C-alpha cells in the first residue's frame, strides 16, 4: 500500500508518443501527383502544420528535462 | 595578493552516484568548461570589502540555492552577478557548482591553502568601534611618541594601509589621528578617542563627534551647528549592574537550546530567518540583512510574522548572544529584558513579571531600583516582548513604555502574530517583517539533523522535477520542523514524492502539541477547509468576511485558527489573507477527505456535488492531478473508490474530450499544464486513438493508486473492468499494475513503439513536381504576404534546431527500450495471455542482442502479432531468432520503405498464415514474397501499391491455382489497363465473396465487368479512372445498394447523360453515409443534384468536391443546410480553381447556420491567392455554427487585423484546434512588384 509514480519518468512517455505521431502521419504519390499534390499540398500542408505543433511541444515537453539534469550538477 | 589561470575542479569521485538519478555525469564536466571560459573573462581583481557588506551582495542571490549566504558569509565571498558566481577576495577564487557533503570553507580552505584564516588580515565583521575604541584606546596611553601637531603624527600612518591602501591619511590627519599600529586603530589624541574598520569614503569629520561628541580638538575647530548635520548618518540613535550577570548567566544557562522535541545534538542552529523592514508611509519594501538590523535598532520596532515562522526563536538568538561575546549590537546594551508573556498582561503586573527570568535572586529590585534607573540610562534599556495591542493594563508597558518614548526613547522588538500588527501599527515604526523562510536554511538545517544520508540528495532531485510545486512548499521552518521529527519512517522519509510526507506529517505534527482537546482543532479544521473546497471551486484567494461564515470561524479565533490562516495590512481596512497555496491545496483533501466518509451521509452529498465539477478528463490529468495524490495520501479505505467511481465514469465512450481546457487561471500554480495540456492536445490533434489511449493511462494510474490505498477486491475491481474494455494502451501500464495480480486482463488491446533516429529519405521534395508551377512568380500584394508564408529550408530547420534539443536529451541517456519488470511484473506470472501486441518500428537503431532479447519473451504471453515499420527496411531478418519460436504472428504487417529481400523468406519461412498485409511504397518481388504466396495465406486484405514500377500483373499469375478466404483486396491499374492485369483479376473475385474492393487508379480500359459485373456488396470502392468506360459506372456500379463510402475522382467525363445516369442512379440508390465525388467534366449544371436530392441519405459525413461552385451551389448548400438533411454531416471540402469566386462565398456565408454536426471544412490551391471583403463574414463563421475542431483555408493571405479579426474572433466558442492560415510554401522570392506602384 505504497504510491508509486515518478514524473522523471512521466516525460518518457511524453517523449515516446511524439515519434509515434510522426508515423501516424500518411501520404501518397501518384503518376499524376500534380492533380493529388493540389490535394496533397493540403494533406503534407496541414500534416506538417499539424506536425510543427506536435514537435513543437514535445521541446516544449523535453525543454523542462535540460536544466534540471543540468542543474544538479550545480545542485 | 591576486593570481592567474589554474583552472578549478570539481569532484568527479563520488558524483558516480549522482548518475543513478540523473542520466550520465560523464557529460558534466562539458557544464563546467563554462567556468574556465567564464572566470577568465570575469576581472581577477583584488581586495573589495570586509565581509560584513557582503550579505547585501546576496540579496538578490537566487534563494533555492543549496549553500547559505552565512555559509559565504564566514568565506567573505563576493556575490557577482555574472551567473550565480561567488568571489574569495583574499584568494582570488571563485565558484559555481555547489556540493552539500562540503561546506564552503572547505573549497576555500582547500584549494587556495594561503590567505583567508592563514591570517594574512584582510577583514573584520561585527564591527563596533568599541572593542576598538572603548576597552582598546585605554592601553593606546602612550601608545606613541610625543604628538602634538598632525604631520609627525601623520607620519606614523606609513605603516597603516596595507588593508586599505584607499582612504587618504591625509584626511584622517586632517581629522588629527595617530596609528598606534596595533590592527588599522587611528586615535584623536586630545579625546583620546580611536576608531578603525575604515570604509571607504568614511570621513572622519563625518565619524568623530558621532563616537565623539566632546572631542575638544574637534570642537575646538568645526564649531557645532555642523554637529547636527554631520550627525545624520547611518547607526541607530546613539549592584546596578550586578543584577545583569544574572540576567546574563540566566540565558548562559540552558534554556532555549533543545527547543525542537526530537532533540539538541545542535544545540545552537545557525541558519537564520529573512527580514524585511517595510515602509509605513510609503510603499517601499527595504529588504535587509540580520547584522544589518541589529544597528537599525531604534526605539520602538515592529517583527511581524505568521506563526511557527521564527518568531521567538529569532528574539531567542539575541539574548544568546548578547551574554557571550559576539557582533556589535549586544554590546552596547547592559539590559536586556526578554518576556514573551501574554500571560502577565492581565496582571497589575510587577518587576517579579521578570522574576519569571529571575528564578528570584530577587528583591531589592524594585521600582526605585527600576523605572529612575531604566531613565537613568535611556539606551541599556531593551525589552522582548511577546503580546500585543497593549490592551493589557500595566503602568510598566502600557501606561508609560510603548505610550511615552520621549521620556524614555527605549528600543523593542515586538513578536506579532500577523492578525495582531493592524490595532497597534500606528505607534508603532517602520517594518520589521519575515518575507518567507529562504529554502536553502531548510537545506542548512536538513544538514545537521542528518548524517546527509542521501535522503536530502534524494529531495533535491523532486525540488528540480517539481518548481512552484516545490520552491513554495516551505514557508514556516515549523514545516521543516514537522519533517523535523524525522524519524517518520525511520527518518524524515526515504520514500518518493515528498510533499506529502510533509504535508502528512504537519497535520498529525499539530495533532500532537495540540492534542489535548483535539475536537475544537479538527472542527477547525474541518469548518475552515470548506474555504479549501472553493480550491476545486476557483482560485480566489481573498476570503472576505462573508465567504467565511460559509465557513463559519470568523474571529471565533481560537489560537489554532492562526496555523491555517492570516491577515493583511491594509490599503483599505476591509482585507483577509491565507497561508498559501499549496498548502491551501492540501488542506481541501482532508477536508474533502472528511467527506466522502461513508459514516457521514447527509453531507457527503456536498463532495458529491464536487467531484462533479472535474468533469474533464483533462481537468484530472493536469488541473487537479496533483491535488488528486493529496486525497489518495490521507487514505480513508471507505471513500476511495466511491471516487473511482467518478473518476473512471469520465471517459464515457468515443467522446474525445469533453472539454479540452475548462482550465481556470488556477493553473498558475503549477506551470507543467500549460506545457503538458498542448502537448495533450497536440498529441490528440494528429491522433484521436492515441490521445484517448495515452489519457486512459494516466486515469489507469490514478485509477488503481487510490484502490492500493488499501482494498482493491471490493469496490475497485467493478469500477476497473469496465474502463479497461476495448481499449488500447502501452505495455508500461504492466509494470504500472500492482494490479498486474488479478487476472490476465482481457477486453483490451496494447500498443508499442521502437523509433531511436532521424528521418532519411526524399519522400517530401516532390515539391519539386510543384516547381514547374512558376512559383517564383505568384506573390504579389498584402504588406503582410510575407506574414503568411515560409519556405521548406525556414521550416526545415525550425524542425531540426529543436529535435537538437532531444538531441542533447538523447545522449546523456544511457537508456534505450522498456521492460524493467515492465515485461517481467508482466511475466512473473507464468500463463499470461496477451490478445494483440501493437508494434510500430523506424529505423534498426534499436537492433541489438539483448534489447531485443529482451522484447524475445514479449512477445511469449502474446497471442496476436502485429506489425508497422518506416525507416528500417531490414528489420525483419534481425528479428528471426526472437521468432524462432515460430510464435504465429498472422495479423498484419505494414511496410512503407524496402522489404529487404531475401528478409521475407523469413515471412515465407515464418508461416503462421498472416491475416493480411500492407505494402504501399518502394517495389517489391516474389521472391521477396509473392513467390508460393498463397500457400499457406489467403485470409484478409492485402495492400501492394507502388508508383510508377510495373509487373504489377506478374504479382500472381501464381494465384488462380488458390481458392481465397480473402474476399477483400486492394491494387491498381499500374498502366492503361493491360488484359494481363483483367486476366489476373477477372477469375479471383467470381470465386471469391467479393468485400471491400480498393484499386488506386483503375484504367478503364475494356470489360470492367470483367471486374465489376462480379462486383456485389461492398463498402470499399476506390476506383479513379484516368480513361473511363461509364457503362459499370453507370448501370451495375449503381445497382448495389447498400454502401457507405465511395473513393472516386479523376475527370468526370462530359456525358451530362451520363452525369445524370451517375447523378440519377447516384440519388437513387442513396444508401451512403460518405463518398469523394468524381472530378467535374463541366458537370456543374446538374451537379444541383448531386446536392438537390443529397437530402435523401440516411447517414452523412465526408462531402468532398474537388469542383462545381461556382453557380447556386452554395444556397443549394445552405438551402439543404437551412433547411434539414445535411444534419450530422462531418464534413466540407472544395478543391477548386475556376468554380473559386469570391463573390459567392460570403452568398455561402450568408445564411450557413443550424449545423454544429461538423467538424472541418477547407478552401484551398490558390496558385492565385484569394483576399477579400469576405473575411469580413468570416465574423459569423464559427460562432454560429458552434462545434468546430478546425479549419484549413490556404487561399486566405489575411491581414494580421483581419487574422487579429481570426484570432480573437476564434477562441470565442472554444479553447481549441483552429484553421491554419500558412502552408510551408516552396522556398521561392516572394515578390512585391506590385508593391512597385504604390
Ligand atoms: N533558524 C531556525 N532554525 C531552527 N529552527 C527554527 C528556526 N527558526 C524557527 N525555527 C523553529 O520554528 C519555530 C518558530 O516559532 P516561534 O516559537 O518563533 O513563534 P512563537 O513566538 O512561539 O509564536 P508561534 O509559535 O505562533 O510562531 C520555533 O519553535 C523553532 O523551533
Amino acid at each position: 500500500a505504497a504510491a508509486r509514480l515518478s514524473s522523471g519518468l512521466r516525460i518518457n512517455s511524453a517523449k515516446d508518443d511524439a515519434a509515434g505521431q510522426a508515423i501516424a502521419n500518411s501520404g501518397s504519390g501518384s503518376g499524376s501527383r500534380i492533380e493529388d499534390s493540389d490535394y496533397a499540398t493540403e494533406v503534407s500542408n496541414m500534416s506538417r502544420a499539424q506536425i510543427l505543433q506536435q514537435a513543437g511541444t514535445s521541446v516544449l515537453a523535453q525543454a523542462n528535462q535540460v536544466p534540471q539534469n543540468v542543474l544538479s550538477l550545480l545542485r | 595578493d591576486r593570481i592567474s589561470e589554474i583552472d578549478y575542479e570539481f569532484l568527479p569521485e563520488l558524483s558516480a552516484l549522482l548518475g543513478v538519478d540523473a542520466f550520465q555525469v560523464a557529460k558534466s564536466q562539458e557544464e563546467e568548461e563554462h567556468k574556465e571560459r567564464m572566470k577568465m573573462k570575469k576581472g581577477f581583481n583584488s581586495q573589495m570589502r570586509s565581509e560584513a557588506k557582503r550579505l547585501k551582495t546576496f540579496e538578490t542571490y537566487d534563494t533555492f540555492r543549496s549553500w547559505t549566504p552565512q555559509e559565504m558569509a564566514a568565506a567573505g565571498f563576493y556575490h557577482t552577478g555574472v551567473r550565480l558566481g561567488v568571489q574569495c577576495f583574499c584568494c582570488s577564487l571563485i565558484l559555481f557548482g555547489n556540493s552539500l557533503r562540503k561546506l564552503p570553507i572547505e573549497r576555500h580552505k582547500k584549494l587556495r591553502p594561503e590567505c583567508e584564516f592563514l591570517q594574512g588580515k584582510d577583514v573584520g565583521n561585527i564591527g563596533k568601534y568599541d572593542i576598538r575604541v572603548k576597552r582598546p584606546e585605554k592601553m593606546l596611553r602612550g601608545g606613541k611618541a610625543r604628538y602634538h601637531e598632525e604631520e609627525a603624527r601623520l607620519e606614523s600612518f606609513e605603516d597603516w594601509p596595507f588593508y586599505a591602501h584607499g582612504t587618504s591619511p591625509r584626511v584622517l590627519s586632517a581629522a588629527g589621528f595617530v596609528f598606534t599600529g596595533k590592527r588599522d586603530t587611528v586615535q584623536c589624541f586630545s579625546c583620546g578617542g580611536s576608531l578603525g574598520n575604515w570604509e571607504e569614503g568614511d570621513d572622519p569629520w563625518k565619524e568623530h563627534a558621532k563616537w565623539f561628541p566632546k572631542c575638544e580638538f574637534l570642537q575646538s575647530k568645526k564649531s557645532s551647528e555642523e554637529i547636527a548635520q554631520y550627525i545624520q548618518s547611518y547607526e541607530g540613535f546613539v549592584s546596578e549592574q550586578l543584577r545583569d550577570n544574572y540576567t546574563k548567566a540566566t540565558f548562559r544557562h540552558m534554556n532555549l537550546p533543545e527547543v525542537c522535541s526530537s532533540l539538541g545534538t545542535d544545540h545552537l542552529l545557525s541558519c537564520d530567518v529573512s527580514i524585511i523592514s517595510k515602509h509605513i508611509s510609503q510603499p517601499v519594501q527595504e529588504a535587509l540583512t540580520i547584522p544589518e538590523v541589529f544597528s537599525n535598532l531604534n526605539s520602538v520596532m515592529c517583527v511581524e510574522g505568521e506563526t511557527g515562522s521564527g518568531k521567538t526563536t529569532f528574539l531567542k538568538r539575541i539574548a544568546f548572544l548578547w551574554a557571550s561575546g559576539c557582533c556589535p549590537l549586544l554590546y552596547r546594551f547592559q539590559l536586556v529584558f526578554y518576556l514573551s508573556l501574554s500571560s502577565i498582561t492581565p496582571d497589575q503586573g510587577l518587576a517579579n513579571i521578570i522574576c519569571a527570568q529571575l528564578l528570584g535572586a530577587g528583591g531589592c529590585i524594585s521600582e526605585v531600583c527600576l523605572s529612575s534607573s531604566i531613565q537613568q540610562l535611556q539606551h541599556q534599556v531593551l525589552f522582548l516582548l511577546d503580546d500585543y495591542s497593549g490592551l493589557a493594563s500595566l503602568p510598566q508597558a502600557l501606561h508609560t513604555l510603548i505610550t511615552k518614548n520621549y521620556l524614555s526613547r527605549t528600543c523593542l522588538l515586538i513578536a506579532v502574530h500577523t492578525n495582531r500588527v493592524r490595532d497597534i501599527r500606528l505607534y508603532l515604526g517602520t517594518s520589521l517583517e519575515i518575507q518567507e523562510f529562504p529554502f536553502y536554511n531548510t537545506v542548512s538545517v536538513l544538514r545537521k539533523f542528518f548524517s546527509h544520508d542521501i535522503i536530502c540528495v534524494e529531495k533535491l532531485i523532486i525540488y528540480f522535477i517539481d518548481n512552484k510545486d516545490l520552491q513554495g512548499v516551505y514557508k514556516t521552518p515549523l514545516f521543516v520542523a514537522a519533517v523535523c521529527t524525522d524519524w517518520i519512517q525511520n527518518a524524515s522519509a526515504q520514500d518518493k514524492f515528498q510533499d506529502v510526507t510533509l504535508f502528512q506529517s504537519y497535520m498529525q505534527y499539530l495533532s500532537l502539541k495540540y492534542k489535548a482537546t483535539a475536537e475544537p482543532l479538527q472542527a477547525t479544521v474541518s469548518s475552515c477547509g470548506q474555504l479549501a473546497l472553493t480550491g476545486l471551486f476557483s482560485s480566489c484567494f481573498e476570503f472576505n468576511s462573508d465567504d467565511l461564515a460559509e465557513a463559519g470561524v470568523d474571529e471565533d479565533e481560537k489560537l489554532t485558527t492562526l496555523l491555517m490562516s492570516k491577515f493583511t495590512a491594509q490599503r483599505l481596512r476591509p482585507v483577509y489573507r491565507f497561508l498559501g497555496p499549496l498548502f491551501q491545496e492540501f488542506l481541501a483533501a482532508v477536508r474533502l477527505t472528511e467527506l466522502l466518509s461513508s459514516d457521514r451521509q447527509e453531507d457527503q452529498d456536498l463532495g458529491l456535488y464536487y467531484l462533479r465539477q472535474i468533469d474533464s478528463p483533462l481537468k484530472a490529468i493536469n488541473s487537479f492531478n496533483i491535488f488528486l495524490y493529496y486525497v489518495s495520501s490521507h487514505s480513508s479505505s471507505k471513500a476511495a473508490p466511491t471516487v473511482v467511481s467518478h473518476l473512471l465514469q469520465l471517459v464515457d465512450e468515443k467522446e474525445s474530450l469533453e472539454n479540452m481546457s475548462e482550465n481556470e487561471d488556477y493553473m498558475k500554480l503549477h506551470p507543467q499544464t500549460f506545457l503538458w495540456f498542448q502537448f495533450v492536445r497536440g498529441l490528440w490533434l494528429v491522433s484521436p486513438e492515441s490521445s484517448s489511449s495515452f489519457v486512459s493511462e494516466h486515469l489507469l494510474r490514478l485509477a488503481l493508486i487510490f484502490a492500493y490505498e488499501s482494498n482493491t477486491v471490493a469496490e475497485c475491481s467493478p469500477f476497473i473492468l469496465q474502463f479497461l474494455r476495448g481499449k488500447t494502451l502501452a505495455l508500461r501500464v504492466l509494470n504500472l499494475q500492482y494490479f498486474r495480480d488479478h487476472p490476465e486482463s482481457l477486453l483490451l488491446l496494447r500498443s508499442l513503439k521502437v523509433s531511436i533516429n532521424g528521418n532519411k529519405m526524399s519522400s517530401y521534395v516532390d515539391y519539386s513536381f510543384k516547381t514547374y508551377f512558376e512559383n517564383l512568380q505568384p506573390p504579389a500584394i498584402d504588406e503582410e504576404y510575407t506574414s503568411a508564408f515560409e519556405h521548406i529550408s525556414e521550416w526545415r530547420r525550425n524542425f531540426a534546431q529543436d529535435e537538437e534539443i532531444i538531441k542533447n536529451y538523447e545522449n546523456i541517456r544511457p537508456r534505450a527500450l522498456p521492460d524493467i519488470s515492465e515485461g517481467y511484473w508482466k511475466l512473473s506470472p507464468k500463463p499470461c495471455k496477451i490478445p494483440k501486441l501493437e508494434v510500430q518500428v523506424n529505423n534498426t537503431d534499436a537492433a541489438d542482442q539483448a534489447l531485443l532479447q529482451v522484447l524475445m519473451e514479449v512477445f511469449s504471453a502474446s497471442q496476436s502479432i502485429e506489425f508497422r515499420l518506416f525507416n528500417s527496411s531490414g528489420f525483419l531478418e534481425s528479428i528471426c531468432p526472437a521468432l524462432e519460436l515460430s510464435k504465429a504472428s498472422v495479423t498484419k504487417c505494414s511496410m512503407s520503405r524496402l522489404e529487404l529481400s531475401r528478409a521475407e523468406q523469413e515471412l515465407l519461412l515464418t508461416l503462421p498464415a498472416l491475416q493480411s498485409l500492407e505494402v504501399s511504397e518502394t517495389n517489391q518481388l516474389p521472391e521477396q514474397l509473392f513467390h508460393n504466396l498463397h500457400k499457406f495465406l489467403g485470409l484478409k486484405e492485402l495492400c501492394v501499391r507502388l508508383d510508377g514500377k510495373p509487373n504489377v500483373l506478374s504479382v500472381l499469375p501464381r494465384e488462380f491455382p488458390n481458392l481465397l478466404h480473402m474476399e477483400k483486396l486492394s491494387i491498381q491499374t499500374s498502366t492503361e489497363s493491360d488484359l494481363s492485369k483483367l486476366v489476373k483479376f477477372i477469375q479471383n473475385f467470381p470465386n471469391l465473396h467479393v468485400f471491400h474492393l480498393k484499386c488506386d487508379f483503375l484504367s478503364n480500359c475494356e470489360s470492367l465487368m470483367a471486374v465489376l459485373a462480379s462486383c456485389k456488396k461492398l463498402r470499399e470502392i476506390e476506383f479513379s479512372g484516368r480513361c473511363f468506360e461509364a457503362m459499370t459506372f453507370v448501370n451495375i456500379l449503381p445497382n448495389f445498394v447498400s454502401l457507405k463510402i465511395l473513393n472516386l475522382k479523376d475527370q468526370q467525363f462530359p456525358d451530362k447523360e451520363t452525369s445524370e445516369k451517375f447523378a440519377q442512379a447516384l440519388g437513387s440508390l442513396r444508401n451512403l453515409e460518405e463518398l469523394l465525388v468524381p472530378t467535374g467534366d463541366g458537370i456543374h449544371q446538374v451537379a444541383k443534384l448531386i446536392v438537390r436530392q443529397c437530402l435523401q441519405l440516411p447517414c452523412l459525413r465526408v462531402l468532398t468536391f474537388h469542383d462545381i461552385l461556382d453557380d447556386d451551389s452554395v444556397i443549394e448548400i445552405a438551402r439543404a443546410a437551412t433547411s434539414g438533411g445535411f444534419q450530422k454531416l462531418e464534413n466540407l471540402d472544395i478543391s477548386m480553381n475556376h468554380k473559386i469566386t469570391e463573390e459567392g462565398y460570403r452568398n455561402f456565408f450568408q445564411a450557413l447556420d443550424n449545423l454544429p454536426n461538423l467538424q472541418e471544412l477547407n478552401i484551398c490551391r490558390n496558385i492565385p491567392g484569394r483576399i477579400q471583403v469576405q473575411a469580413t463574414t468570416v465574423k459569423a463563421l464559427g460562432q454560429c455554427v458552434s462545434r468546430l475542431p478546425s479549419l484549413i483555408r490556404l487561399h486566405m493571405l489575411s491581414w494580421l487585423l483581419d487574422e487579429e479579426d481570426m484570432k480573437v474572433i476564434n477562441d470565442v466558442k472554444e479553447r481549441h484546434p483552429q484553421s491554419k492560415r500558412l502552408i510551408i510554401f516552396w522556398k521561392l522570392i516572394v515578390p512585391f512588384s506590385p508593391v512597385i506602384l504604390e
